[PDB]
Order: C-alpha cells, then structure tokens, then sequence
RNA sequence: UAAUAGAAUAAGAUAAG
RNA sequence: UUUUUUUAAAUAAUUU
C-alpha cells in the first residue's frame, strides 16, 4: 500500500519527470537491495523508469562498479541493462589514474574492447614513467584479466614493477607473479627474475600468497620445477596446519611437475586427506584427479576420497561426472555405490551434456558389467542419433 | 604430440644429388604422399601439419631448426643456415599457429664459436647423449653440461659425450631408442663404437640392443608416451624382422628418392609436444591408451 | 523546497539508528510519520533526484519498525 | 524451386506473406475451442457504444513482450542504420533521411517482428469482434508514434474515418496500445465523450492546423469546427484524458473525437494504433487504397493479402 | 622458374649464370641508395646470399653501416618495430659476410639480445 | 528453457539448425527455435568467441535480420573482440553475416577477409573448404585471398588429403565465386580420380554440376565425366537426372550414346518428376538444342498435372521451352498462363520478361495474364538491360497496352540505354514492330533516336 | 564498501559476364 | 599432374 506522498513520488519516479544523476540512482538500487519493504523490485513500471534515468545519465561519476551494481540489480529484476562504454581520454586528459580507469571500466562491467585496450597501450607508453609502484601493478593485473596479446608492454611493465623490489610487498610480489604467469608471450628471462625474487622472501608468504605462487607455476610449467622445490620445502613445515585448497593446490601442482621425491608426495597427501571433507566440488575433483595422476589411491585413500564425494554426486556439475568416472576406472578397488548414483546423475542430465562428454561417458561405461542393464544404454544411443550432426 | 613436414618443391627438385646419383621427382613426390599417409596413421601423433613449399630442396630438412630437451626448445645457432633463416621464420609462425611456444630458447645462439647441429642430441631415458663431432664443438657441449646437467639423488639429469670420427653422419641418424628399453643402433663401426661407449659410460645398466643393416633408416618417437611404432625403409628386411623380433611394430616406408638426396626420415619431420597452460589450480583431460574396468574382466 | 525535509527526516533517521533519542524512537517514529506525510503537491511536483532519494530511503528504513506497513 | 542450403530457414522479404503469425511474444494462436477465454463482459461493450471508447481493463502484453516491441519501434527509427525492409511501408517520418520531434510510421506489421504478431494478438482480436457485432476481422493498417523528449509536438483533433473516406460502410475499430507509460505531460490520449453520434454519425469539418505554436491553442481548436448545440454538449462534458500504463489499450470509434498530447517529459513515449475493420467493407472508386497494394474495382470487397482475417467466429 | 629435370634440363644453368651476372650489375650499385627500414636491407641481403651474388666489400659496408644508425636509435630512444627474429636474421648476415666490416654494429647488436630491447613476432 | 545457459543455447540452437536444413523442414522446429531466439542476449555473461558466433549464426539462419537485439550484439561482439575470432570461428562468422548487408556487416567481413587472407598458409584440409564456403556465401571480389586459397588447396590436395564432401564442397565454392583456375579444377578432378569408388552418386552429380558451370571448355574431362556417369544412371534419381541434364547441357559437347540413356531413364522415372525437374530437362534441351518430341510430350504431360506446383521460375523457364521448340500445348499454356496471373507478383527481373516474351511469340494472348504482368512490369524496369528492356516493350506492344502509368518507366529505361538499344541487329525487326503500333506520337525523343 | 575462470566439434546447386 | 607465389608501390586528369 502506497500513500498519497509515496505514491506521488513513485509516479513521479515512474513518469520520468524527475532528473536523477548517478548517485541518486545508485542510492536508490542499494536501498531496494537492503530494504524490501517498499516493495520497489515488485514494480516493473517504476524498475523501468529508474532504468530509463540511468540510461539518460552521467555514468562517469559514479565508480565502475557502482554502475556495474545497478546493471546487475537491474538485471535481477528483468531489465536488459549495460552501462555505457567509457572514452578514451583526449587531449589534456590522459593521467595515468584515468587511463586505469578505462582498464578496470572494461574489466568489471564486462565490455572487453581490442581496439580501446590497444589505443590505452598507445597513450600509455610515452608517460609510463609517472606511474606510482601500485599503479603498475594495477595494470599488469587488469592487462592480464583482459587477456591482452600485447606481451611486450607488460614485460615492460614487469621490469619496471622488479626494479621497486623493496618498495613491493609479498601479496604485490605474488600478484605480479600469477599476473606474468597468465600472460601468453612474456620472455623466459623476465619470468626467470620474477620467479627468483619470489624464491627470496619466501618466509613472508602467507596463504594466499602460497595458492598465488602454486597458480603461476602451475600455469608456467615444468621448466620452473626447481622454484617449486623451494616452495615444497617452505611448505615442509607447516603442512600439519594448512589449508586444504592450498593441499589441492600442491597435490596439482605435484602432478604437473612430474614431482621425482615421493617422501614429500606421501606426506603432502597424507595431510590432505585429512581435511579432504573441507573441499568444494571443484577443488575435489581436482584433488581426486590429481591423487590418481600421482599413483596414490591406496584402499584407504580411495575409499575416504569417494565417501566424500559421493555428497555431491547428487547435484554434480555435467564437467565432473566423466573424471570421476575415469578415476573409478582402472583402479583395483571396489566403487559400486560411487558409479550407481553418477549413473543416475548422468541419466538426470542426459538433454544437456554435450556431445564430447556424452561420448566420453559412454566410453568409460562401454566396458562396466553393471552399465548394460540401466536405462541409460538406449536415453544415450537417442540422445547420440539426436546428436551424431554435432559429433 | 605434433609432426611438422614440408611439401617438396617439383619445379627445383635437384636432376642429381650428392654424389652424382641421379633421381626421380615423381617417385620423391609419391613417397612424400606415402610418407605423410604413414605419419597420419601413427596413432600416437596428435596432428600432422603440412608446411607450404619453398624453392630449395634444403628446406625439407625442417627438424634442423631446433630440439627438444626435455620441456625448452633450444634453437640451434644459425651459423651455416643463413640463407635457411627466413625459412626457420616461416616454420615458427607454424608452430604459433598449432599452439606452441611463442618463441624458442636462443641460449646456443647468444654463446660464441658454438657449433651445434640438431641430429647429434638423443633423448635416452632421463638424460641426452650427444655427439662430440664436427658438427659440434666443445663450446657447444660445455654450454649443454652447463644447463641442462643436473646431479642429484632424484632429479638427475645426464649429458653424455660421445665421440665419432670425421665421416661419420649425425648421431640421431644411427643411434636411438625404441618402447622404452630397445635401442637401435646401425651394425657399422660407428654405431658399434657409440654403444660401447654408452655402455661404458652408463654402467649397471640392462637394456637391450638392437642392430639394424648400415643405411637403413629409423624413426621411433621416444619419450615419455610410450609406443611401438618405428618407422623402416621398405628395402631392409631383415631390419624388419629385428624389430620384430625385439618385441616392437615396424612399419616399413619407401624412402629410396630422400635417402638418394641425403635426407634421412628424421631429418625430414619435427615432432613437438604441445601443452594448454592451466589457469588456476586446474588439471587439464588427457586420453586413455589402457584398458578399463581390468579386474571385473 | 522539499530537500530540507528530507535532510531533517534523515537527521532523525541517523538519530533512531544510532540510538533512541531522549525522547524516545517511538516518539522519533511518530515525528518522521508527521514529517513524511507533511509533504504537499507543490514540493514533490519541482523536487530533485536528491531529495526524492533521500525521501525514499527514509520511508523505507522507517517501515522497517513502523508496526503498519505504510 | 532450390532453397540453398543455407536459406532454408529464412523468412520472405517482406511478413505480409507469412500466412498466419509467427511464434515470437506469445507462442502460437489457441485452438479454434479455446478463443472463448479472451471474451470480454457486456458492460464494457455498453460503455463503448455509450462513450465512444473504452479502456479494457488488464493489460494486454507482459511488461517483457512491451520491452520488446518498444526495440521494434526504436530500431524502427535508426537514422544511421536505417531499418531492413523499410521500404516495406505504406508511409514513414524517414522518408527525407532526416526525421525530426515526431516519428510515425505506417505498415510496420510487414517489417519487424512481434509488430506482425501484434495483429493475430487474441486479447484484442476478440474484443474487436465483439465491438463489430460478432464478424470477421481484418487489419486495416497499422500506426507507430513516437514522441521525442522535451521537444514532442501533439497532434491536434480529429477524427479516424476522415482519413479513411475511400471505404463505403462505416465498420471500423481504433486499438491504441501505449508502449510506455502516459499521462497530460506525455502523450496521453484526449477523446470527447459521445461525439461519434454528433453530426448524425457525419464528419466534422477538417481542423485548421497552423505548426510551431504552443500546446494550449492547439487543443483549444475544437472550438472553431464545432457548432452550438455541440458546443453545448462539450460544456456539459469537456473532453477527458485517459491515463494509460505500460501495456494497457484503448479502443475508439472511427467517428469519436481524438486527440494526443505532446511530450514534456524527459524521455521519449511510444505507441501503437491498429485499425480493424469487419467482413461487410466495400470500396468507392476503382484503384488501390494504399501506395503499392492490391487495386479493387467499384464496391468491391475488401481482401486479401494486405488485408489478412485475423479472427473468424466460426 | 628454372627447372633442373625439364625440357631444357641442359640449357638450366647457363640461364643461372645469367641470372647472377645480371643481379652482379645491381649488387655493385648498392652504395648511392638510402634505406628507409631494416625490411627492405633484409631483403636485398637476403636475396644476394639466396642466389649467391657477389657483393663488393664496399657496398657492404655501406650497407651494414646504414642499419646501425637505425638499431642505435630503436635501442637509445625506446620511446618513438625491429623484432628479435629480424635482429637474428641482421646478425647472421654480419657473421657470414665477416664482423670486420662493422665491428661497432656487432657488439649493439649482441648487446640488445642481452638486455632484450627487440620485441618478439607474437606481440 | 529459463534454466539453460546461454552456452547450451547456443549448442540446442545449432541442433535446431543441423536437423531444420538436413532432416526435413519442419515448421515446428522453426517456429519453436525463433521464439527461443527471440528471448536471448547476450549481456552481462562472459561467452566464448564459438558461442557468440554459434549464436549469430543460428540467429541469422532463422530469418532474423540486421535489426535484430541479438544479431546486433553479436555483430558488437565480433568487431569489438576481432582476434577472439579464430579461423576456427571465421567461417560462423562469415556465413552469419553473408546475408546481412549493413555497414557493420561489410567492415566484419572485410575484417575476417584479410584475416583469412593473411593466415592461408596455416589452414588444413577443415579450414580452406569451411572459409572458401563461407566466402562463397558473401560476395566479395578479393581475388588474392581466393588465389592463396587456391594455392593452399592445391598444396593439401597433392598429399590426399581431401575427401568427397570436401571435393565438392570445394568445387561448389569456386565456381560459384566464378574463380576460373584451370589448374586448381585439375586437380580436384584428380582428387576424384585417385579416391576412386569413395565417390558415390549422390556425391558425383555436384561434382559434375560445379564443374560444368565454372567453364572450363575441357572436353577432356567432360568425356570422362561423361563414361564415369555412364555407369551410374541405373541408380541415379529423378533430382540427379534433371541435373545431369542440365550439367550435360551447360558443358555443350553433344554426347549421344549418354543423351539416350538419360532420355531413357527420365521416361522411366516419369511419374516422379517435379515441375521444377519438368523446367530443369526442357531448359537443359534448349540449351543444348536437340529436339526430341518422343520425351517432350510425357514431359508436357506430367507437367499438365503438376501445374498448381508451378513456381514463377519454372513457369518462364517451360513456356519458354515450349516456345522455343514450337510445340503446341493449348490446354498447358492456358492453365499455366492462369498460374502465372495469379503469381504475378512472385516473378523477378528476368523472369517476368522472359515470360511474357514467350507468351507473346506464340500466338498466345490472354487478358488474365497479360494484365496482371503488365501491372506488374512497373517494379522491374530499372532492373533490366536495354536488349531484355526492348524484348519486354514488345512483349508489351504484343499485348496492346496503352496505359501511360506502365508505359512511362520502360520508355524511360528504354531511353537511358539508347545505345545498346539500337546497337543490338537482332532486334532491328522488333523495333520496326513496336513504332509501328505506338508510332511517332508516343515518346518523340525516342522515335527520333531510331529515325537516326 | 564490494571482481575468480574449466569445455575444443566439417553440408553440398542463384537462367553470367 | 607439374603451372605458377615474397613491394611502403600513389605520375592518369578535370570542370562532373
């Protein structure tokens, strides 16, 4: 129920007699999200008038993810929104500060622009002498976000961002690690630097700058197998108390390296398993998958890895039905219960999985005795008659 | 596991090669198209690519610009290719467009008066010989001991030295392995003396030697996917019955117009393995080459 | 204008959220009611994007404790 | 003929040709026994023969579907990337490359999408034949307006049939659909009740419209084509304007007084007439009734492809 | 455009013969031009180590002194496109023509390889 | 559907697409496929290149135009984010907006033009047959991307590495380009060659058809065509009858002892043939000029009863067969006269010239048709050459119409092409018939163009 | 006041210059 | 079955 002043103000909302700038609109959307008591997302005409001021505003103002959040919120509602795309600054504008901007602009409301990056970088060269020691790394962050091709700028950057060493902290180092580590084209020799001033410092790490440096060199590979040798052994001493991501994370990393000493191997999985009921459905795959790439899954092992992810084996994503799959393959030990229920689960999402997963699930169960009499043999052989122009 | 080759050029194909012998473009372009048809249906190469055709004869021999050591690309110095260099541009852009590196390492070419030729390094198992001939210095070998040379209980990595006499041809020609114990080796004089001194250097060691006929050309991918697949030249039977015989698949292709004109079948392929970088604590599928669901049945 | 009772409603709207007052957040309740409803014609037909946002959220905090919906 | 391969799912040039509609805003039409659902009560049929208009009372689309046929009429009046099958219409604002405050375009049901569907809509349909005493309807034509902001002019009285004298019977119907929503500052709608039976069901003379003047002596017009009596009948009942929401419609008779306001508003307001007429309409002369469409001779009856049956009690 | 196995497989060479002679009499006039870009240096460079053509030591030098002018101004200025394979392709060429026509341009060279000025193909 | 993601959108919308072209047209398929492609966009969810494009692609196949939301978001996505369209995704590209014809549309396709030109050394036996298809949906002229396309499938054709659909796939692109490469053709005809017996019927005939219609003027591969096809005709269809009739008739060798089979085989097939089929033999023998009353009397007899699946093409293609032949079916050229007047409106630039001069050569004239062609005549003329603008003004003289509002547009068309209008000798004698039934007083400027 | 990522896949006739 | 590929090119002429 509206009163008289509510509804007054509401149709005049509505009729887009009021002129609302960006904070206003911004305001608005978060007292809707907080306080629902107006009832202001049950009226579409008054969601939509808010949306036609925001279209009709200055955007600039407001932070991108502010307008981002009101994109989003209208979005939740049912309004197809985006906020505006930012210029690139002309003339007396180009600041260092504002050419960020444009960066963070295209990163957070998802507006991705070869073309603007390209002309950003242009602008960017010549004054890239004025940035600040964050503001650099703030650039190779968002450089890196929009998968920019441009290697030879964010080298540039990287040897600028290493000249200021002492100025930088651990969490600015590990950042600027995995940030390199995701670029395609850097040169081997700025990686090398990188990853030797990440090899000092290394007592300064705390969890997340562990999972950062795991993440670069598990995307670096294993020509850096030597930098991880000194994170195993940092890592030596605090394994008996230490997250179980950061474990997934090792036992990753672990396989991708081709690891030779198995007594820190045994030891690392040997704490995982322990936490192992901590992960998230994604982090345990990748767990389970790596436990088995490193020739690990003894009876009890498998056994306390499979309890575990037989709770989400009921709502499992259509990506993880064929790993585990392959995992309770070629292993002597007994998965009855494990591969009922993915079966089933596989059956529930037989409309949706593609045609690379539908063939990878029929190869693992072409050979398993207890596949032949389901259902799921003749809903497969439909699906892939449906599917054989896809194939 | 990618292979690169390079269509021959008809129109420049040489009348005679080395030695005055004189040969047949038709029957060289036939056995390239058979050649290419075999490297298809080895099922351990992911892809085969096909490279444009380029005027000189020369520049079939592909696997001439770099080698593989474990996971870096070292480039070879481009001391006596000069006019191959823009070819070797030609290749790489290749290689970005299958995925691969963006660049090769150019640790040999900055080094001076380092002469390495790709063909003297073989990848046994976990280490590389190479050959101390005239196609490699010492500054070379140094340079290799330097980096690739590492001594310790479980990351060990070994560069042998093996010597060879002027005349003989490049190491990767007559000297190599096969599965993953057999290794195959001419019964001529250098490859009797590059066994016995592998032998010598590798003690307490048991493998198994293989000796095929002089000039009978092999190709066998090593590494760390195992196969069975060792490519023969057709003439050589009792080569063929060798690898047979070793417990392996020979697979016997007519090489009579590239052997005429010097080129040997490793020369005239570049296998590489590619990788996808994972982003994040990410593990990345990989197919099956066992068998599934063993103890059931 | 409009926007100086918006800002005086919201200055009661700080007062209620930080504490009750001396005289009580009922009674602070009760004067924001009076407040709200004093708005007329003439001020909500020129009022800016500031003051009716203001107004909105006053309103929609205030309807949190007011036993009514209003 | 050969269809290519890749022209099998395509559309014809222009939607005229696709017989029936096409399943875009509400799926396909119902069932020959499943049209009674969207029947309307007798009262307000009595309110629209004693007022000259009615307003039906719940909206006609989903505040979605009304989201996407206001992108039709913006894609309608691009100006930069003028719309496909624009040369698909009887008349458009565009025509001289440069538009202006005021867009209207006619015939758009065989340019864009939902706009076709629009016609086949079974809400209005039915209404429309219960309006034209339970008989076969067939589209007229179609009418988009589209108001700038601050700028929006307003369109002066008159009356639907005066442009319509070519046809014979007087058996028509006016749906407005507003795309936004309206009031006295936007474009609302200002009908004169009970003026479709002033002049014995005639035609009032052609009002005098003189442009860039204000909005006030615009509508003040009325009181040079009327006479005493309606004079008088206007001071016992001055004309009204009627509120419209984001999706509600309006049916007018051809013969009632009508007129829209201009826009002060600070966005641009849309909306939508479509004409109906019944089975019984015949012509007057020997030639077509729109540029480009099929020529009848004499009275003949009005029909076929530009005219498509949109709803048959039978 | 010559083939060795043709019709005219004997007539082949002669035709070579005259082919280089012909490219002789440009090479020997290759000091009075002015090259804009390391391109076009690396072509014509190319071309005469491709057919074999004798180049005097002059020209040479004159040549490999051109290019040095420009590779200083790519590595001091670093503000104004020489990638590393094209630097590559410049120090082969040098090494195979000799480094005593242009000492200065080895050592730059070699220098910008190691602190790595040259961007790669892929960017 | 509220539950799938944009990118099972994509996948369930290629689906969609795959079964409505292939596995029959069916309405219900289209219809349910638009109205879930009506309700999607692509706004705030990061997708990849291949879902967008799988996205336009279907979009675009479906009859959604350039003013389309999703088809405009698309389109932004591709110019904004260009090298995310990898070779891989060019061709989806390129075919989705082959049909469309906007500004952004040509900047994209000259985009991926260059590209595809740029990176022709790189492709393998996949990407030249997906990107040359694609190009030869759109029309371009860039004659250098196709000639390194051409030389990257001459290049993978000498290893083998082609094979039957990607043969005439290929074959189809490059003659439907026009691209005249004597040796690009060779080669594809070696291909087929060496394949051998992987080349079946239904994956022969176009390979036949592509290759008569580029041109080559090689009756040394027209012959063995001809003996390869010789074998197959027991097996053939009515369709692939009609087209090797048709692709015999384009190459212009006479080839007896092949005619007869065919001629054979068409008699026996006689109660499967379409009107389209009836139109593709009569045009096939016209053009190649043997007359053979024995099929052309079954032929105009199946062709009386399927008068009511006459499309305008194959209206004008069989009356003027028929007229050319000087074979009198009254019954036939009636009903089919009464077809064409009610689709008068269907007929394209050369077709309702090319009817109307057939029905007016024979002594054939009927008001039903003649009316309504004539009304119709007024949309057509400034699409037509000045020879096909003189052979309509007869056709239109023929008919004795006098009406100003018809006549206006082809004297104006027929005088802005003066010249070639009276530089054509074979018309001379239609010229000294059409003044002489308008005469000097209609049109003066062009009475005094031809007194000189 | 507000930032976490996974998939690798090919349909095929326009009345020409 | 053996044809051919690799520039930054910028010099027309006009009352349209």
């Amino acid at each position: 129920a509206r009163p008289s002043a509510l509804h007054l103000i509401f149709e005049r909302c509505k009729l887009n007699l009021v002129e609302f700038t960006a904070q206003d609109v911004y305001q608005i959307c978060t007292t809707a999200y907080n306080m629902d008591t107006l009832g202001m997302l049950q009226d579409p005409d008054f969601m939509r008038g808010l949306h036609d001021a925001f279209r009709r505003s200055d955007q600039t103002v407001i932070s991108p993810f502010q307008a981002n959040l009101i994109a989003d919120t209208f979005r939740k509602v049912g309004i197809n929104s985006m906020p505006k795309e930012v210029s690139v600054p002309e003339e007396d504008a180009i600041s260092p500060e504002s050419l960020i901007l444009v960066l963070r602009n295209m990163n957070i409301t998802k507006q991705r622009d070869e073309r603007k990056i390209n002309e950003v970088l242009k602008l960017m060269f010549p004054i890239l002498d004025e940035f600040s020691p964050t503001q650099l790394s703030l650039t190779v962050t968002e450089l890196a976000r929009l998968k920019s091709t441009n290697a030879d700028f964010v080298g540039k950057l990287a040897k600028r961002i290493m000249e200021y060493n002492d100025d930088l902290s651990a969490l600015d180092i590990s950042s600027a690690a995995v940030s390199l580590a995701y670029c395609p084209g850097i040169s081997h020799n700025i990686l090398y630097r990188m990853m030797q001033i990440v090899e000092e410092r290394m007592g300064e790490f705390q969890p997340e700058d562990y999972i950062n440096v795991l993440h670069a060199l598990n995307t670096l590979g294993p020509k850096f197998v030597n930098t991880f040798r000194k994170i195993v052994e940092c890592g030596l001493q605090h394994v008996e108390n230490m997250d179980a991501v950061t474990l997934t994370n090792y036992m990753v990393c672990f396989s991708t390296m081709d690891y030779k000493q198995r007594e820190h191997i045994d030891i690392y999985a040997d704490a995982l398993v322990e936490v192992a009921t901590d992960l998230s459905e994604k982090d345990l795959v990748m767990a389970f998958i790596a436990l088995q790439r490193l020739r690990l899954l003894s009876d009890t092992m498998f056994g306390t890895m499979a309890s575990c992810v037989i709770r989400y084996a009921a709502k499992m994503d259509p990506r993880n039905i064929a790993p585990i799959m392959d995992i309770c393959s070629t292993v002597p030990h007994a998965s009855d219960h494990l591969m009922k229920v993915l079966m089933d689960r596989a059956v529930e999402c037989t409309r949706i999985l593609t045609a690379n997963q539908l063939g990878d699930i029929l190869d693992i169960l072409g050979l398993y005795p207890p596949a032949r009499e389901h259902p799921l043999v003749q809903l497969f052989g439909k699906q892939a008659r449906l599917r054989l122009d896809l194939m | 596991l990618h292979a690169f080759v390079r269509s021959p050029h008809y129109r420049t194909i040489p009348s005679a090669g080395p030695n005055g012998i004189v040969v047949n473009r038709d029957m060289l372009v036939h056995q390239f198209r058979d050649f290419y048809k075999t490297l298809q249906h080895c099922s351990l190469v992911d892809k085969v690519h096909l490279m444009s055709e380029r005027p000189s004869v020369e520049a079939l021999r592909v696997a001439d610009q770099m080698v593989s050591i474990g996971a870096t690309f070292l480039e070879m110095p481009l001391t006596g290719m000069e006019h191959r260099a823009t070819e070797f541009m030609e290749s790489m852009r290749y290689v970005r467009g299958a995925g691969g590196p963006s660049t090769l390492a150019s640790y040999l070419q900055d080094t001076e008066n380092c002469r390495c030729n790709s063909g003297d390094v073989v990848c046994l198992p976990n280490g590389i010989a190479v050959g101390h001939g005239p196609r490699t210095n010492a500054v070379a070998h140094t340079t290799l001991k330097q980096l690739f040379e590492v001594k310790d209980d479980q990351f060990s990595f070994d560069v042998f030295t093996l010597e060879q006499e002027g005349d003989a041809p490049p190491l990767g020609d007559y000297f190599g392995f096969a599965g993953s114990n057999v290794l195959l080796t001419w019964k001529d004089e250098h490859g009797l003396l590059a066994v016995d001194q592998y032998q010598q250097k590798q003690p307490h060691t048991e493998m198994n030697v293989v000796y095929l006929e002089p000039g009978c050309h092999f190709l066998s991918f090593y590494g760390v996917d195992h196969t069975i697949d060792v490519l023969v030249q057709k003439g050589y039977e009792r080569s063929m019955d060798s690898i047979a015989a070793a417990g392996l698949n020979p697979i016997p292709v007519q090489w009579s117009e590239m052997d005429k004109l010097g080129i040997s079948m490793r020369a005239a392929v570049l296998p590489l393995k590619f990788f996808k970088a994972n982003v994040g604590g990410m593990l990345s599928r990989n197919k099956s080459r066992g068998a599934r669901w063993q103890t059931h049945q | 204008t409009a926007l100086d009772v918006a800002m005086r409603v919201n200055k009661l709207k700080r007062l209620h959220q930080t504490g009750g007052g001396p005289s009580g957040k009922k009674q602070v309740e009760l004067d924001a009611w009076r407040d709200l409803n004093n708005l007329t014609e003439a001020q909500i037909n020129s009022a800016e994007g500031k003051a009716v946002s203001l107004l909105l959220n006053s309103w929609a905090y205030f309807a949190k404790y007011w036993e009514k919906g209003a | 003929s050969y269809v290519l391969k890749f022209l099998r799912g395509q559309l014809p040039e222009d939607l005229k040709d696709v017989n029936g509609a096409l399943g875009c805003l509400y799926g396909t039409l119902p069932d020959v026994d499943e049209f009674g659902q969207f029947v309307i009560s007798p009262d307000v049929v009595n309110s629209f023969h004693q007022f000259g208009y009615v307003k039906m009372p719940i909206p006609v689309l989903d505040h979605q579907q009304i989201d996407k046929l206001a992108d039709e009429v913006n894609e309608l009046a691009n100006n930069v990337e003028h719309h496909p099958k624009t040369e698909r219409l009887y008349a458009t604002s565009l025509a001289d490359l440069t538009g202006g405050p005021l867009f209207f375009c006619q015939g758009q049901w065989r340019a864009a999408w939902g706009m076709h569907d629009l016609i086949y809509l079974p809400t209005i349909t039915v209404a429309a034949s219960q309006i034209l005493n339970n008989s076969l309807v067939r589209l007229w034509y179609d009418e988009v307006f589209m108001k700038a902001a601050r700028t929006g002019p307003c369109v002066p009285w008159q009356q639907n049939y005066a442009r319509w004298q070519h046809t014979k019977p007087v058996n028509h119907v006016t749906v407005m659909i507003a795309l936004d929503t309206m009031n006295k500052d936007r474009g609302a709608p200002c009908l004169v009740p009970g003026s479709h039976r002033w002049r014995e069901g005639g035609l009032l003379p052609p009002v005098s419209y003189d442009p860039t003047k204000d909005e006030a002596h615009q509508l003040n017009t009325i009181w040079e084509i009327i006479n005493e009596e309606e004079g008088e009948m206007l001071m016992d009942t001055p004309p009204v304007t009627v509120d419209l929401r984001r999706g509600e419609a309006l049916l007018i008779h051809p013969l009632t007084l009508f007129a829209t306001h201009g826009n002060r508003s600070l966005d641009a307001v849309r909306c939508c007439f479509i004409h109906y007429m019944g089975e019984k309409t015949y012509a007057v002369q020997n030639g077509p009734l729109l540029p480009h469409t099929t020529k009848f001779q004499a009275d003949a009856m009005i029909q076929g492809p530009f005219y498509p049956v949109v709803f048959d009690p039978a | 455009q010559v083939s060795d196995g043709g019709r005219n497989a004997m007539n082949a060479e002669p035709t070579r013969q005259k082919l280089r002679a012909m490219g002789e009499q440009i090479g020997c006039r290759l000091d009075e031009v002015e090259y804009p870009a390391l391109p076009v240096i690396l072509s014509i460079l190319d071309v005469v180590v491709t057919l074999k053509i004798y180049v005097p030591k002059k020209c040479l030098q004159v040549i490999f002194s051109q290019a040095n002018d420009m590779v200083a101004i790519v590595m001091e200025q670093k503000d104004d496109p020489i990638t590393a394979e094209e630097g590559r392709q410049l120090q082969a060429l040098l090494s195979h023509y000799g480094n005593d026509l242009a000492p200065e341009l080895s050592q730059r060279m070699k220098e910008a390889f190691r602190e790595g000025v040259l961007p790669d193909e892929a960017s | 559907v509220s539950h799938l993601s944009a990118r099972n959108i994509a996948t369930e919308a290629l689906q969609m697409k795959k079964l409505h072209q292939e596995r029959g047209g069916n309405p219900m398929l289209a219809q349910q496929a638009r109205r879930v492609l009506f309700a999607t966009s692509i706004a705030g969810q990061n997708l990849d290149a291949r879902s967008v494009a799988l996205l336009l692609n279907t979009a675009v196949y479906f009859g959604m135009e350039s003013d389309a939301k999703l088809v405009r978001e698309c389109i932004d996505y591709c110019l904004k984010n260009d090298k995310l369209i990898t070779v891989d995704v060019l061709p989806i590209v390129v075919t989705a907006c082959a049909t469309l014809k906007s500004r952004d549309a040509r900047e994209v396709i000259e985009m991926q033009a260059q590209k595809a030109a740029r990176n022709a050394k790189f492709l393998d036996a996949k990407d030249v047959t997906n990107i040359i298809s694609a190009f030869s949906k759109t029309g371009i002229n860039h004659e250098k991307l196709f000639a390194f396309l051409s030389r990257r499938v001459q290049t993978l054709a000498r290893v083998g590495e082609f094979e039957a659909a990607h043969l005439v796939i290929l074959a189809n692109a490059f003659s439907r380009l026009r691209y005249r490469d004597k040796f690009l053709f060779g080669a594809i005809a070696r291909r087929a060659m060496s394949l051998r017996e992987r080349v079946t019927v239904n994956e022969l005939v176009p390979l036949i058809v592509a290759f008569s219609k580029i041109g080559l003027k090689d009756p040394k591969l027209s012959k063995r065509f001809a003996t390869k096809a010789m074998e197959y005709v027991d097996q053939m269809n009515a369709e692939q009858v009609a087209s090797m009739f048709m692709a015999f008739a384009y190459f212009g060798i006479r080839y007896d002892q092949l005619f007869g089979v065919l001629t054979n085989r068409a008699v026996e097939l006689i109660d499967e043939f379409n009107a389209q089929y009836i139109s593709t033999t009569l045009n096939a023998f016209q053009r190649i000029g043997i007359n053979n009353p024995e099929l052309f009397d079954n032929l105009a007899e199946r062709a009386l009863a399927v008068v009511q699946d006459h499309d305008a093409r194959d209206i004008s293609k069989t009356v003027t067969a028929l007229a050319h032949f000087g074979l009198k079916d009254e019954e036939l050229f009636k009903r089919l006269a009464s077809h064409a007047a009610s689709i008068a409106d269907q007929f394209d630039a050369m077709g309702l010239v090319n009817t109307a001069h057939a029905f007016a050569r024979t002594n054939f004239l009927q008001q039903d048709m003649a009316v309504a062609l004539s009304e119709r005549s007024v949309y057509v003329c400034r699409l037509l050459d000045a020879g096909e603008t003189r052979r309509l003004l007869w056709a239109l003289a023929k008919f004795q119409v006098r009406d100003p509002k018809i006549l206006t547009p082809v004297f104006n068309r027929c005088l802005a092409l003066h010249y070639d209008f009276f530089a054509d000798p074979t018309g001379s004698e239609e010229i000294e018939e059409i003044f002489d039934f308008y005469g000097p007083n209609f049109c003066p400027p062009l009475y005094q163009l031809y007194i000189s």
